[PDB]
């Protein structure tokens, strides 16, 4: 029961099998192949099962390169799809598509338990019958754009603004209060950041509670194509047997059906409206609903959206869009002003700010801070121009609290001690609502303007004025 | 002074309604180019679509 | 059998594109945005079954409360239009409006009602 | 073997028309614009063997300055978002700024370096 | 005509000069006869190896040590596209370049050269000098800054400008209507005789204008003048 090469065409190969024995679909395939004499050159790939021809001939999708292939080799079929290892024993280290590790810290043995890749959606028994809110400790989050727990947020920016620096205490924070753990997966992105990033982590010493698999630019669209699906299977074992809370990472997920619309190609369909497969919306959707919270656990996912050409009508991102429940904004002028971690306010939306789901109280705060920030926005040109004069008594007190309210937003970190010799802090919902009301209500209106600069919670400005000799 | 003050009114009064004008003159010459580029948009996507299938 | 039905549907579009997708595996000619020929005809087979019986029939009623999604806000775009064509009317909402806070962000500049006037009672209509 | 080296690429546009050319002449399915649906992995391919190597490797380095160009200014072309969005950065110049007497016409405002900061010397730094 | 000129440079060393009525109907007819032979249409149409079929024939013109050979040719631009990929893959295989445009005949100037599109190889300070180069950068500068202010002109009118602003645009519409010429073909339909002007002469009237000698005369006199002297006795004619 083996199989012969019979066509190559780049990352596509189809393969021959006897009459009665054909693999089923998804499943994986092995060639291995020795040098004969000094024409030829050793070979090892694995393929996945994509399409069932007529006589008995079965196309596949490669896995790496396909160089060197000769018509007429043979192929050994394995009758189970990709098996990824799970377990404690994935913790700080490294892997590829196929679960392999990277670093040189040995190899896994070979009786641990593994997990097909794919996988049915959860029931609609299992699910969750009301909508609960995931705790960060960040002010800014916990006030304008709170996170739910199993949902998807949508992250936008671009580089040097601390993106890194914002999920290492994301990370920190979740593993510190809620014991969960944290799964990242990198998809189609560059090389010197995955580097960058492993070091950052490997610094801050939060490398211990994280598991990473990486599958970048230079891989083949196969190889690109399964990333998500084996940091999902690896972070799906956590939720299932200990029922804790997981945070999962995708660095880029327009890769993710880039690389699809690339495969379609050659598979023999018709072209789409704009070029991309047919399949788009059912492929994304069997990722995307793989990712809810159940009685036993939860995972939410935090992922990160590049729009090409800013062109919101294009169909990858129309399609993203349809799954997202928050967004947020990172922005180069509050990053150069000296805020962290440089959120911006006004862009950045939440569909759990409602009445219903935070409380009046926590509503009318926030709508309140809005309302300021958006009032004392306008006025950016003509104080610019005119100065600070001519103002009315009105404006002049509305930018006096702007300015207040717009430093006490900052905070610092617990990872940023290492700079600094500052410790950091965990600020609750409760108490920053609090010093958020006594801040509008104006108790502070005395204090000086750097008083309110990365303190935390309320009561530490008054220490800080005092220090400052107020 | 009054004499001068009241001819200055009717001036800018004057200017500001002929600048309303030119806008509105130059709005429908955009809109003319704008309809011509929404044609050839779909004129070349459509028969890109079709050259795309033909090839199977 | 002589009662009064209303009926909501989430989304056309979705069900529009999962014909196209079916529509393109069976390998049958393409058209305007790789579209069928008979995707008009497919969504006025389904909304033309709305209607009030006559006092022979029953009296009975139905209705239908049919929703479309837009991207970036146009309505040019091709099944948006289709939809414009066969419906009586059409309920606009503002994203701006809806970002300033106002629930529901109901444009009044654009929606219209056709039959609207003799579905009202004396008092609204005074 | 721990020596350093510069390559700069003349033009890819013109690689990629010949590309397409060659895939067209061998009968395979046209994309976007005649375009193969490879082109992304043909750039990557080539842009990736650039990097620097640890001290476990030698030391050695690579750099690579690719060379792009555009039609009337128009920066939303197929060609120039798919080779934009693999570099760390970008250099622009502008007929206009050229014509008024600023040459080099590097426009400031618009250039971005992604890795800039850590490329340079205290005394600049400062 | 390639074949017939390439012997003469190649057999006897003389110089040859070359003409070409119009290149682009060569790949349009290429365009046109490849469809017949089974090959998969190209972006717009074209046949899929238009880039190499004109390489191959502009290869084939060069000067070598044997001779030299200098050619014109003439170039179409359908509708009016300047973006269609006919006209768009010939630039890299020229050296200096002129470009009509539609909007400057309309207007009553000739030959309608559009003054900061055409560019050429020759244009260095150590090839044709520096006076020349700062008077050419100079008018190109003001032409420019002229450029940038038609939207609110056309909007808010001349009032609104500055001190510099009204004499920038005063100077530019003077510059470009003296860049207009009356040919030598034309009298058959004018009955003007025409003017040959030297680059010395052109040059010292350009120097002229923008150091600001004429700015009493109206710009009426600057139209199809030939030199600079003319351009008194044309307004001295007229009444001023």
């Amino acid at each position: 029961t083996r199989g012969r090469v019979i066509q190559v065409m780049g990352p596509v190969v189809d393969v021959k099998f006897e009459n009665g024995h054909l693999p089923a679909i998804y499943n994986a395939l092995k060639i291995q192949h020795k040098a004969r004499n000094e024409n030829e050159v050793d070979i090892d790939l694995t393929l996945e099962v994509a399409l069932h021809l007529g006589d008995d001939t079965v196309r596949t999708i490669a896995m790496a390169s396909t160089d060197g292939l000769i018509r007429g080799m043979e192929v050994i079929d394995t009758g189970a799809p990709i098996s990824v290892p799970v377990g404690e024993v994935t913790l700080g280290r490294v892997f590829n598509v196929l679960g392999e590790p990277i670093d040189l810290e040995g190899d896994i043995p070979a009786d641990a338990r593994r997990d097909p890749i794919h996988r049915p959606a959860p029931k609609f028994e299992e699910l969750a019958t009301e909508v609960e809110i995931l705790e960060t400790g960040i002010k800014v989050v916990d006030l304008l754009a709170p996170y739910i727990k199993g949902g998807k947020i949508g992250l936008f920016g671009g580089a040097g603004v601390g993106k890194t620096v914002l999920i290492q205490e994301l990370i920190h924070n979740i593993a510190q209060e809620h014991g969960g753990i944290s799964v990242f997966a990198g998809v189609g992105e560059r090389t010197r950041e995955g580097n960058d990033l492993y070091h950052e982590m490997k610094d801050s010493g939060v490398i211990s509670k994280t598991a990473m698999v990486f599958g970048q630019m230079n891989e083949p669209p196969g190889a690109r194509m399964r990333v998500a699906l084996t940091g999902l299977t690896m972070a799906e074992y956590f939720r299932d047997e200990q029922g804790q809370d997981v945070l999962l990472f995708i660095d880029n997920i327009f890769r993710f059906t880039q690389a699809g619309s690339e495969v379609s190609a050659l598979l023999g369909r018709m072209p789409s409206a704009v070029g991309y497969q047919p399949t788009l919306a059912t492929e994304m959707g069997q990722l995307q609903e793989r990712i809810t919270s159940t009685a036993k656990g939860s995972i939410t996912s935090i992922q990160a959206i590049y729009v090409p050409a800013d062109d919101y009508t294009d169909p990858a991102p129309a399609t993203t869009f349809s799954h997202l429940d928050a967004t947020t904004n990172l922005e180069r002028k509050l990053a150069e002003m000296g805020i962290y971690p440089a959120v911006d306010p006004l862009a950045s939306t939440s569909r759990a700010l409602a009445p219903e789901i935070v409380g009046e109280e926590h509503y009318q705060v926030a709508r309140k801070v809005q309302q300021t920030l958006q009032r004392y926005k306008e006025l950016q040109d003509i104080i610019a121009i005119l100065g600070m004069d001519e103002l009315s008594d009105e404006d002049k007190l509305v930018v006096h609290r702007a300015r207040r309210i717009q430093f006490f937003l900052s905070q610092n970190f617990h990872v940023a001690e290492q700079f600094t010799g500052q410790p950091g802090s965990y600020v609750p919902v409760k108490e920053t609502v609090r010093g958020f009301k006594e801040i509008l209500e104006g108790k502070y209106d005395h204090l000086p303007e750097d008083a309110f600069r990365l303190v935390g919670r309320i009561e530490e400005v008054v220490e800080k004025a005092k220090a400052m000799g107020v | 002074l009054l004499d001068a003050k009241a001819s200055e009114h009717a001036a800018r009064m004057t200017a500001m309604k002929n600048a309303t004008d030119n806008a509105n003159e130059l709005i429908r010459t955009l809109t003319l180019s704008y309809n011509r580029a929404r044609q050839a948009a779909i004129t070349q996507e459509i028969t890109e679509i079709v050259a795309g299938a033909n090839a199977l | 059998k002589g009662k009064h039905v209303l009926v909501v549907y989430d989304d056309l579009s979705k069900q529009a594109a999962a014909y196209r997708e079916l529509s393109l595996l069976l390998r049958r000619p393409p058209g305007r945005e790789a579209y069928p020929g008979d995707i008009f005809y497919l969504h006025s087979r389904l909304l033309e079954r709305a209607a009030k019986l006559s006092d022979a029939k029953g009296g009975g009623s139905l209705t239908a409360l049919p929703f479309v999604e837009t991207q970036a806000g146009d309505i040019s775009a091709y099944i948006p239009t289709n939809v414009i064509s066969i419906t009586d009317g059409q309920i606009f909402l503002q994203s701006d409006l809806f970002f300033s806070g106002v629930r529901p962000a109901i444009n009044a500049g654009l929606s219209v009602s056709r039959v609207g006037g003799a579905a009202q009672i004396k008092a609204m209509k005074k």
